[PDB]
Parts: C-alpha cells; sequence; structure tokens
RNA sequence: AAGUUUGAAAAGCACUUUGGAAAGAGAGUGAAAUAGAACCUGAAGUCGUGACAAAGACAAUGGAAGUACCUCCAUUUCAAC
RNA sequence: GAUGUGGCCUGGAGGUUAGGACGAAGCUUAUGGCGUGAGCCUAAGAUGGACCGGCCUCUAGUGCAGAUCUUGGUUGGCGUAGCAAAGAUCUAACGGAGAUAUACUCAACAUGCAACGUUGGAUACUGGAGCGGGGAAGGAUUUCGUGCCAACGGCACUCGUA
RNA sequence: AACGUGUCGCGAUGGAUGACUUGGCUUCCUAUUUCGUUGAAGAACGCAGUAAAGUGCGAUAAGUGGUAUCAAUUGCAGAAUCAUUC
C-alpha cells in the first residue's frame, strides 16, 4: 500500500500500523508455476482454505490446508504444520505468508474478481 | 477454630458484655457450626452458651 | 528554546549543604529537588543550544567555480589520475572516452548495458555493485542505509 | 544463583540451594560456613545443639561489637551467637540436600558437605521515622545460600 | 505552637469541587473557583503561565463536535445527491 | 520514574522426587535456559567462595635495582647448527 | 602564557579500500608486541550474536578526578545506635507446616529452640472528664462473611483497618 | 593460630555499554483548510458475553446506517453465511 518512501521511520510505521485489509495484502504468497501461468498471477493473498507448500524454514516442504490467516501476529496457521507442547498437547505453528507458496486457490465470486483484475494478459 | 463470630453473635443476642458471655470449651465443633443469630439461639437454649 | 528550562526552579542558596544549583520546585516526585538548568544536570539545558541561523550555505566565487570544474575536467582526461581516484578502465579504449550519439535513441534497459559491456565501461559498473553494503553506524537508522561506490558518468548533449 | 564449584563426582554428590531466603544475611553466612568440611549428621546435630543453646554459631567475619560467650572456644574464637532463624532456615537446605541424596540412591550417613557458599541477595526496601521529620531508609538483607555434599 | 502541633488545628475545607473544571479549586466562602474563575463567563488564562494553558487548552480534551466538523470542512459538506 | 529489547517460533519447562508453601533436585523444549519470563548484550564498584601468595608491629600505596617462586605470553634455537 | 605537531582519540558526512554466521559491535585480561607519549595492534574468552575496520577530505553537542558539581547504583560505619512513657501477665486444652523433627552409641535431662489464633480458667488494668455508647468536621468501604500469609502492620502472627 | 591482606578461577549484587528505534527535534511544501445559542472548547458520569486503566463510543453507548473492500476478529467465548448485495 505505497509503504515504502524516503523514510525508514515513516514506512516501519505504516507497515506495523496497518490496518487488517492492509496486512491482507502484505500477508501474501507467490502462486506456484502450474496456477501462476493458468492465471497469469505472480501472487496472490493468503485466505483461509488455501493449499499452500513451505518454502523456506523449518517446515519446508511440507503440504497443507490454511485454517487461520491471523494477521495480527503476520503468520498463517497450516493444518499439517505444527508440533508438541510439554504435556503432549498439538499446538500450530505460525508461517509467514511469503515463506510458502499457494498450490491451490479457494475461489469465490470476489476472489474471482481479484485474479481476473491483476490478469497481466 | 476460632470462635469469635460466636461470641460476637452470643453477645448481641444476650444483650452483654463479652466477660459475662460464656462458651463452653467443649462443643467447639458445635459451636462453630453455628453461623446464624437463629444457630447462635439454639445453642444458648441447648446450653452450649451461657 | 525551551528545552530543559521549562521548570520554576531557584537555587536553594548556601545555607544548606547541598551545591548552589537551581533545583526543582514542590514534592511528592522523583524530579523534587533536582538540579536544574544546568548543562552539567540531567534533564537540563545543554551548553550553547543550536540555532537555525547557524552559516549553513557557502558563498564561492564564480570565477573559482569555473575553475574548479575546469580542472576536474582536465583531469579526467589522464588515466593514472583516474585510477588513482578509483577507477576500473582497464579495458577501456581511449581517454577521454567518446562514443558515439546513437545511445540516446535506447528505450531498452538491455541495449543500454549491451552498450557499456561494448565500450568496456562494465567494469566500474561491477565495483559499483559489488560495493554495495549497509551504511556503518547511525546514518543506516537515517536515511542513509545504503552505500556505494562511484562509477562512470555518462554526459549528453541535453535532456534526451 | 547457579553453583560457584562442581563437585569432584557428580554422581556421587547431591546440591541443594535457596535464593532470597528473607534471613539476615551476616547471621546465615556465620551459620552455614561453620559446616563447610563437616559430616551431614554431624552438621545436623550441631544445629539442634546451637538451638538447645549447648554449642554457639562461631561468628568470625560479622562480629563487630558482638557479646563473647564460653561456647565459642571449641571453635578458637571468644564471639559467638545462636541464630535460631539462620539455623532453622539451614536445617531445611540440609533436609533438602538429603532428599537429593537419597534420590539419587546415595546414603546420607557417609555424605560430606565439600561447598557452602552465602550471597548477599537482592535489598528490600522499608522506612523509617526519624526526629526533625526525617525519613531514614530500613533495610532488609536477605541471602543467597547453595551448598553440595558428596559420598565420603 | 506552629508546625506539628498547629497541623491538628485545620478544620474544614477552603476549596471544593468546581462544577466547570473539577479541580476542586472553587472557594467555599467567596463562590468562586480558583483555577477557572467560574461562575464568570471567561475563563482564567495567563500567559506567565502557558504551560497552565496548554494544560486546559482545546485538544486536551475529547473534542467531540470538533472532530466531526473538522471532517465535514475536510470534505466540503458533502451530502447525497 | 518507566524501552515488556525472552526466542525464529511459547516450543513459556509435561512428568518424577523433597518441601506446608516458596522453591530445590531431576527431567524436558530450544541452535542457545549462564535466552526461564517485565528474561538481548550484562561493564564498573562491592561482596561470597575454592585454590594459592605470603605477611610481625614502620598506615597503605609509590620509585630504583636485584632475587625467590610462578607464568593458557612472546621470540629464538635444536647439529658442527 | 604562546606556538607547532604526514601528533593521539570520539560521533556524523563526502570519497576510496576492505572485513563479517568459519562470528560484527560491545565486554573481559599475570594476551603479549609496538610507540618517549596520547594510544595502536595481535592473542584468548570454556564472551557475545549482526554489523563494521583502514586511508584522504569534510564536519561537530569530540577526550574528565574532584565544580559542598547532576542522575543512578554501591559502600565502611554495622548486625552497631537502638526498637525502655501509657504498670502485667500466667495456665491447660484445642487449632496450625510452624513438632515431642536425632548417623552410631544411647531410657528420659545433657542434641528442634523460640514464637502464635481461639475457648475455659487465673491475675490485673481502664475507673463513667473511660483503651464505654452515639454524632459533626474530615475520611470514603476502613463496615460484614469466606478464603488467604507473597509484600505491609519498624518483634511476631495461624491475626489484621493487609 | 585467628582476624585481616594480595592474586587467580567461578559465582552474587548492580543495570553501564553496544546493537536496536512505530519517539523527539528541526527545516520545507500542498489546500473549495479555521469552532460555538442548529449549545462549542473544557469538565462529569456511563457503554463490551468476559473489561481496572487507556482507546473508541453515548441508553442506537468498543457502536446504527451508506460506500468501497472481499474472509475475518482473536486471550477465552459466541456466531445465521461459508459469501454477487441481502
Ligand atoms: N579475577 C579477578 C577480577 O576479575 C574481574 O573480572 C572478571 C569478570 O568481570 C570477568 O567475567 C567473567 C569471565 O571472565 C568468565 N570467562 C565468565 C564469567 N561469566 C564472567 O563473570 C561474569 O559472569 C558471571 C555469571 O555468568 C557473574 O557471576 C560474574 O559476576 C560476572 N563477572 O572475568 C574476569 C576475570 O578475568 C575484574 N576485572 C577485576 O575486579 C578482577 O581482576
Ligand atoms: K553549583
Ligand atoms: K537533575
Ligand atoms: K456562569
Ligand atoms: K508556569
Ligand atoms: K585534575
Ligand atoms: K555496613
Ligand atoms: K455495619
Ligand atoms: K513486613
Ligand atoms: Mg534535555
Ligand atoms: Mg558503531
Ligand atoms: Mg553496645
Ligand atoms: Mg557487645
Ligand atoms: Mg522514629
Ligand atoms: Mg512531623
Ligand atoms: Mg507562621
Ligand atoms: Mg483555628
Ligand atoms: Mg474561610
Ligand atoms: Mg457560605
Ligand atoms: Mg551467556
Ligand atoms: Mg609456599
Ligand atoms: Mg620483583
Ligand atoms: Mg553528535
Ligand atoms: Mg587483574
Ligand atoms: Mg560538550
Ligand atoms: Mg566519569
Ligand atoms: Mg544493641
Ligand atoms: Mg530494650
Ligand atoms: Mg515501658
Ligand atoms: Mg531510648
Ligand atoms: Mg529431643
Ligand atoms: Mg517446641
Ligand atoms: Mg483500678
Ligand atoms: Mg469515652
Ligand atoms: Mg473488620
Ligand atoms: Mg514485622
Ligand atoms: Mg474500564
Ligand atoms: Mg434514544
Ligand atoms: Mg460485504
Ligand atoms: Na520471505
Ligand atoms: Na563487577
Ligand atoms: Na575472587
Ligand atoms: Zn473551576
Amino acid at each position: 500500500a505505497s509503504i515504502k518512501c524516503g523514510s525508514r521511520r515513516k514506512a516501519r510505521r505504516a507497515h506495523f500500523q496497518a490496518p487488517s485489509h492492509v496486512r491482507r495484502v502484505l500477508m501474501s504468497a507467490p502462486l506456484s508455476k502450474e496456477l501462476r501461468a493458468k492465471y497469469n498471477v505472480r501472487a496472490m493473498p493468503v485466505r483461509k482454505d488455501d493449499e499452500v507448500i513451505v518454502k523456506r524454514g523449518t517446515f519446508k516442504g511440507r503440504e497443507g490446508k490454511v485454517t487461520a490467516c491471523y494477521r495480527l501476529k503476520w503468520v498463517i496457521l497450516i493444518d499439517k504444520v505444527n508440533r508438541e507442547k510439554a504435556n503432549g498437547s498439538t499446538v500450530a505453528v505460525g508461517i509467514h505468508p511469503s515463506n510458502v507458496e499457494i498450490t491451490k486457490l479457494k475461489l469465490t465470486h470476489h476472489r474471482k474478481s481479484i485474479l481476473e483484475r491483476k490478469d497481466r494478459s | 477454630v476460632s470462635l469469635k463470630l460466636q461470641a460476637r453473635l452470643a453477645s448481641s443476642i444476650l444483650g452483654c458484655g463479652r466477660a459475662r458471655v460464656w462458651l463452653d470449651p467443649n462443643e467447639a465443633v458445635e459451636i462453630q457450626n453455628a453461623n446464624s443469630r437463629k444457630s447462635v439461639r439454639k445453642l444458648i437454649k441447648d446450653g452450649f452458651i451461657i | 528554546r525551551l528545552s530543559g528550562m521549562n521548570h520554576s526552579a531557584h537555587s536553594w542558596g548556601t545555607g544548606r549543604a547541598v551545591a548552589r544549583i537551581p533545583r526543582i520546585s514542590g514534592g511528592g516526585t522523583s524530579t523534587s529537588g533536582a538540579g536544574a538548568f544546568g548543562n552539567m544536570c540531567r534533564g537540563g539545558r545543554m551548553f550553547a543550544p543550536t540555532k537555525i541561523f547557524r552559516r549553513w550555505h557557502r558563498k564561492i566565487n564564480l570565477h573559482q567555480k569555473r575553475f574548479a570544474v575546469v580542472s576536474a575536467l582536465a583531469a579526467s582526461s589522464v588515466p593514472s589520475l583516474v585510477m588513482s581516484r578509483g577507477h576500473q578502465i582497464g579495458n577501456v579504449p581511449e581517454v577521454p572516452l567518446v562514443v558515439e550519439d546513437s545511445i540516446q535513441g535506447y528505450e531498452k534497459t538491455k541495449e543500454a548495458m549491451a552498450f557499456l559491456k561494448a565500450i568496456a565501461a562494465i567494469d566500474d559498473v561491477n565495483r559499483v555493485n559489488d560495493s554495495r553494503e549497509i551504511r556503518a553506524g547511525r546514518g543506516k537508522m537515517r536515511n542513509r542505509r545504503y552505500v556505494a561506490r562511484r562509477g562512470p558518468m555518462l554526459v549528453m548533449p541535453n535532456n534526451k | 544463583t547457579h553453583y560457584s564449584r562442581k563437585p569432584q563426582v557428580s554422581s556421587k554428590s547431591a546440591k541443594a540451594k535457596v535464593s532470597d531466603l528473607r534471613c539476615h544475611y551476616k547471621n546465615t553466612f556465620e551459620t552455614a560456613n561453620v559446616i563447610n568440611g563437616m559430616p551431614l549428621r554431624k552438621a545436623q546435630q550441631l544445629y539442634r545443639q546451637v538451638l538447645a543453646k549447648t554449642r554457639c554459631i562461631p561468628f568470625k567475619r560479622y562480629n563487630g561489637k558482638i557479646g563473647r560467650t564460653a561456647q565459642a572456644k571449641e571453635w578458637g574464637q571468644t564471639k559467638g551467637r545462636w541464630p535460631r532463624k539462620s539455623v532453622v532456615a539451614m536445617m531445611s537446605l540440609l533436609k533438602n540436600a538429603e532428599a537429593n541424596a537419597i534420590e539419587k540412591g546415595l546414603d546420607p550417613n557417609q555424605m560430606v558437605i565439600k561447598h557452602v557458599q552465602v550471597d548477599q541477595a537482592a535489598r528490600m526496601r522499608r522506612r523509617t521515622y526519624r526526629a526533625h521529620g526525617r525519613i531514614t531508609p530500613y533495610m532488609c538483607s536477605p541471602c543467597h545460600v547453595q551448598l553440595f555434599m558428596s559420598e565420603k | 505552637t506552629k508546625g506539628t502541633t498547629s497541623m491538628g488545628q485545620r478544620h474544614g475545607r477552603t476549596h471544593i469541587l468546581c462544577r466547570r473544571c473539577g479541580r476542586n479549586s472553587y472557594h467555599v466562602q467567596w463562590e468562586r473557583c480558583a483555577a477557572c474563575a467560574y461562575p464568570r463567563a471567561s475563563r482564567r488564562r495567563y500567559n506567565w503561565s502557558v504551560k497552565a494553558i496548554k494544560r486546559r487548552r482545546t485538544g486536551t480534551g475529547r473534542c467531540r463536535y470538533l472532530k466531526v466538523v473538522n471532517r465535514r470542512i475536510a470534505n466540503h459538506f458533502k451530502t447525497p445527491k
């Protein structure tokens, strides 16, 4: 949302005080090479029920379905990306969306409108 | 176990001072169980508080 | 102008066994009775506070400016001076380096890079690229985060 | 408050410590130091005899203008006291150390104290009121105590 | 004597809460606030204490209506067609 | 007055054992726990501890020369060199 | 007191040349080397975890031992002075982690002390101008019950206007 | 002897230093840019399923409506719809 500018202070303040609707755009992930060719779009904002593969970090290579876009902790929650607590409970591990690649898009009418308007052809 | 509440309630009910209120050294459990003026009056009737 | 002096501070005098420095009035707070108004005092006014009417700019004689530009141009035609300044001009054909005017018709950066490689200015260009780094010190917290060397200067006959 | 020294044999040693004890540092310092080289049972017996006031704790460092007693002669001193608050705290620490030795499978009857360190913990602040409307500090000096013992 | 003993002679209040400003500066006997000069129509404001002025100035409170009217002015009093 | 500035992520220490509790001793998480919680780095001053050096009373410190003992320091040398 | 110093050092800028996850800054030293010196450099960290060095020029809120200097912390004095007006408490039982708490020897004393809340007794005090019962001013939940002992009630608490 | 002294290793106390900076300070610019008896600024009291402060709001009370946006908010809980608008 035109966050970058000549002032590092102003840019960082705008990023970390960005509203939720701006945080959605900031938390975008690249489309897979298959989806990129089909839609002619480079990246999309992640939303719940999208299928992603982790490309960077400890969980690299793990596939799963997005279960939450927390947007307050700048992380997305993936069902297959989790770990164990001390008491044996299973807790999801947050991942920054720019570290994953979207393999399948949860399609909605407005989602299709965004894909159509971002079509570069 | 503290019987301060029962001693205070007995003093008010009997209309006398704490020195005049006698709380049976035995039956402290029964006296401790009285938490209302109705229960304290029963203790007075039974002779546990004189 | 008001920084460090916006207090109703007065000295206690010499009767009390404390230094004769103005001190914050009142009570009930940590700053009550603390030293004030001093360049040595925490929360006090700095020595010789900076002013905006400092002489920031400078006049330079017009002929001296022209002399300096002329001298800089003459030094640019000496390959030993250019190399001493740090440029990689080992493969360039001639100094001064004069190229044809057709480069003004370039529309793609790819063509411009091809021209730079052909006339062997890419060595200086790569020198700048490899020198890009985060600036050391506080300047990176300011708006001067990235530093790099100076590469070649391409001089055009006009703004096109 | 980590241990400043390591036992010679870890599997034959037991460790115990307490932080911010809320006992006087100086009194606890004297109380704990006297058992540094003693067997665990002898240290426990001495503490019981200190509580019985038949034996005393020698005050070697923090003894400025304290009273004199004959019970300090066995330690080579003339000034000693009976700091019951420090003593009962130290006996609790010895019980924890003995429990650790028992848990590791060692025999408490053969455990010899090898390390005793008392440190000045963070101070707690209170105030006292003085003449001419002066307020003046009224400080509490807690201590850190750490020890370990090894099988002999 | 003056001092500690005389401190116990201080009974009652000179000032109570002010209806206009709520600063406990309303002189009971003179029926006027030492802080805001209520019930005089205008408030106290003195340039020898700019700090006092800026404590009480506009923007130190909610600006309940000023926020609304400033938005309307910025939008040129826009209204539906 | 006061930066909650732990960590990449709470994964914020399950469970065992001693203790009335606080906590201790184990065990775990983590690359790191001497990163354990208003927790990055952790100085100075002061203090505790183990080892060692000794030392009468010249208040102590200091200067210049040696010597005794020590030295996770440096450098040189090891064959007709 | 003057002046000089291809004299030393600090933050930032314009240039140039380098370093850093195989460890930057900072910090530590019986780590040595170099310099008459300001200081510089290496070594080690069983320190640290992301920046940063040299050289030319520019620039400034640029070098501390002490101003009864400022702020923060510490510290000997020191377990010291003391915690002494308002007389005074004792006893048993119950309650409580607050015990009757023990290597060997050994019957119990000489090896778990001290201090408590409640009830019943005992002794005494206040002595109606009251450590009696109600109000104003002032305070504003301190009132009541249950739970609770970290901090606070300058000793203590299992008690409390906590 | 013991106190005490000195050194080294390891700990405690104590939060300097470095790195970090959504803050301050200072200098420029843009304009259908200047409150109120049509009750302002300021003050007070309230409003959340859970809510002390702060923020937002005013018994329509952490908000109603409209437009745009296009799958959340998030400590827990609750929740028709999983969505052309409703
Ligand atoms: N050894 C004598 C003293 O050493 C002191 O300095 C010592 C310490 O400051 C310094 O720091 C040591 C470090 O060396 C050693 N390798 C690791 C240790 N963690 C550090 O110690 C530090 O951390 C620990 C806890 O981690 C703290 O307990 C301790 O107070 C702190 N100084 O090691 C130094 C020893 O060489 C003083 N400079 C000085 O008063 C005196 O010379
Ligand atoms: K002065
Ligand atoms: K000050
Ligand atoms: K009026
Ligand atoms: K003023
Ligand atoms: K001097
Ligand atoms: K002292
Ligand atoms: K009442
Ligand atoms: K207390
Ligand atoms: Mg200032
Ligand atoms: Mg730096
Ligand atoms: Mg005396
Ligand atoms: Mg004495
Ligand atoms: Mg006093
Ligand atoms: Mg007074
Ligand atoms: Mg007077
Ligand atoms: Mg009067
Ligand atoms: Mg009057
Ligand atoms: Mg009147
Ligand atoms: Mg560390
Ligand atoms: Mg010797
Ligand atoms: Mg010598
Ligand atoms: Mg500066
Ligand atoms: Mg040293
Ligand atoms: Mg200065
Ligand atoms: Mg200094
Ligand atoms: Mg005394
Ligand atoms: Mg006395
Ligand atoms: Mg007396
Ligand atoms: Mg006295
Ligand atoms: Mg016994
Ligand atoms: Mg007993
Ligand atoms: Mg009498
Ligand atoms: Mg009376
Ligand atoms: Mg009460
Ligand atoms: Mg007390
Ligand atoms: Mg609230
Ligand atoms: Mg209404
Ligand atoms: Mg919608
Ligand atoms: Na990324
Ligand atoms: Na230190
Ligand atoms: Na030491
Ligand atoms: Zn007023």
